[PDB]
């Protein structure tokens, strides 16, 4: 899976408490509304794992401005659990359609706070997805 | 945080199902045209074009018999101007532009919107181009036309709006001693889109990052060698423009007044420099004008304005609607 | 816009409490993942008004189960305002990628209850968004 | 449709400047099927063997 150096942020972030992501990715244009490529989407990874004292559930979600100052939910995935972000779990967003200059990634950490996590956010082209399917299934 | 520019991978978002979209649509692009009508010469001097020009003539005077007049002598200054380079180097990963196999495709389109930003910005800059702010850029036709009290303030001529919202049009006389373009010794205007080929980049971390780059100079700067070949229309309220040249400010008078303002056009050739609306309105005027005379029923819309006097009459959208009017 | 009557859910329906869209979507398999078809989205669109006492929010979320019994939410929206409701909002939700038997459309409604407003929402490929761009804007 | 361009700079002397990006975005817009059908009972139609005349 290919990945761009540039539209990576929060390259392996260690969410401990609900934190917005290290880098804001910012577009050159008023309203970029790449989720139109139907081709790009953001990606979160997982490393290790988000251990904590839990029960808790970490939530990814991108966010917009107008400018790098004030951000609000554009895209969400909903309470991910904790034991389901082993290191290799890929939480895949689809671009929102509507973006505006500089989106950021949030972690929505709901209670307790993690002891421990990284998580690697970024904008692909697309994702590498490929589970073995079932067959007849009598055999097998 | 934000990663400035440098070309990401969104040249995914310029393709179909496929390669790079071939008919992309030009929207911020605009046909102002001074960049192909003006005038490039050598600039003289080393960062400047020197221009020695008569500033006093010797009286004379009548003698009475026996009695030595006195001797006379022109009073002479001489003025120079100055010049502003304009370049980007225009650098692209080169895995990103040849992956999906776009390799030339991307370049190519990359680049018109090169050359389009390019003469927007030489040609905006070429009619409001300051210095005592900017420094770094060449001079353009305003501020050397601002205030009244110039000695090219009867070349300015009050339109009679007021107000914010008024535009103001140009009529300039491009030749070698009158008005033109000026690039350095020796180097050539005008913009020279130089390929600097694949080479290595250097990543924040220290990685090699073999990828492409494009050059993009352009250097100018202006001479206006005397003022009296260049008037300036100021004030033209244009929320006050009425096509019966009724109300507001007539265009097709203001502008032969303008002609007339013009010692001799004899070289080297004269051009019409308005905004697009402006040059709409002067359309709507001259049908209005020729309709209480003779004009035919098929001609009713009227021939866009080409040769108004005749000299070219030029569409410049790089001309600034609303001016800060002038006093 | 050409609309899926099948895939169609919640035709009008009036959203007053937080409550779920009337019909479920049943695929013909465990993982249909027809986010992975990298076309379908879904899209709420919004009559007449987000009518409210408000100050209140509506977050349009697409939920998946296994069966059709028990949801959990796969996309979000965010808290999107009373008065961003106006009639004629596509609210579009990209299909998540890993979708799984019986797909739901939530609304999360910020106090107070909605007053009055019905959503539509449909599996779409794809909507309809031509918005137009700025050309000067000095000319203008 | 190209949406942003790279404007250019003035550069001062000795001074290495910043490479542009052409932004532009995309935009896609839909159909719509309009479509009817046209029905009329036989027996109605048949009569007077109007049948072709009236469909």
């Amino acid at each position: 899976m290919i990945i761009d150096k540039l539209l990576q942020v929060s390259d392996g972030q260690a969410v401990t408490a609900s934190a917005a992501s290290t880098d804001v990715i910012d577009f050159g244009q008023a309203n970029p509304n790449t989720g139109m490529d139907d081709r790009s989407k953001m990606v979160i990874t997982v490393d290790e794992s988000a251990d904590a004292a839990g029960a808790a559930t970490v939530t990814f979600s991108v966010q917009d401005s107008a400018d790098n100052a004030t951000f609000a939910d554009v895209a969400a995935t909903g309470a991910i659990g904790k034991a389901n972000l082993a290191a290799g779990k890929q939480v895949v967003i689809p671009m929102p359609t509507k973006l505006r200059r500089y989106c950021r990634v949030y972690y929505t950490v709901a209670t307790g706070p993690l002891t421990a996590g990284k998580f690697s956010a970024q904008v692909v082209t697309g994702i590498q997805q490929n589970v073995a399917y079932p067959d007849s299934p009598r055999i097998a | 945080s934000t990663t400035n520019p440098t070309l990401a991978d969104v040249a995914a978002r310029m393709t179909p199902d496929g390669k790079i979209d071939p008919q992309i649509v030009e929207m911020l692009n605009e046909t102002n045209e001074i960049l192909d009508d003006m005038t490039v010469i050598e600039a003289n001097g080393f960062t400047e074009h020197k221009t020695t020009v008569r500033s006093g003539l010797p009286t004379g005077t009548w003698r009475k018999l026996n009695y030595g007049v006195q001797p006379e002598k022109s009073r002479t200054v001489q003025v120079k101007d100055s010049m502003g380079m304009l370049e980007t180097y225009a650098e692209v990963d080169k895995a990103l532009a040849d992956l999906n196999g776009n390799s030339a495709a991307w370049r190519l389109s990359e680049d018109r919107a090169f050359i389009e930003g390019m003469n927007q910005t030489q040609a905006t800059t070429l009619f409001y181009g300051d210095s005592s702010i900017d420094a770094e850029k060449f001079m353009g036709l305003t501020p050397r036309f601002n205030s009244l009290s110039a000695e090219n303030g009867q070349n300015i001529i009050d339109a009679g709006g007021t107000g914010s919202d008024n535009a103001s049009i140009w009529l300039t006389v491009w030749g070698p001693n009158t008005l033109h373009t000026i690039y350095p010794k020796g180097s050539q205007a005008g913009l020279q889109s130089r390929d600097l080929g694949e080479d290595t980049l250097i990543d924040a971390a220290g990685g090699r990052y073999q990828g492409y780059r494009t050059h993009y100079k352009w250097d100018i700067g202006l001479t206006l060698r005397d003022w009296r070949y260049v008037v300036r229309i100021a004030n033209v309220d244009v929320s006050e423009l009425t096509k019966n040249a009724s109300a507001g400010a007539d265009l097709i008078d203001l502008m032969t007044q303008a002609v007339e303002l013009i010692p001799n056009v004899g070289m080297g050739r004269p051009a019409f420099y308005m905004p697009r609306k402006i040059r709409s309105f002067l359309r709507r005027q001259i049908t209005n004008k020729v309709a209480a005379s003779t004009l035919t029923m098929e001609e009713i819309a009227g021939k866009k304005v080409v040769a108004f006097d005749g000299i070219p009459c030029r569409r410049t959208d790089a001309l600034l609607l609303t001016e800060a009017r002038v006093v």
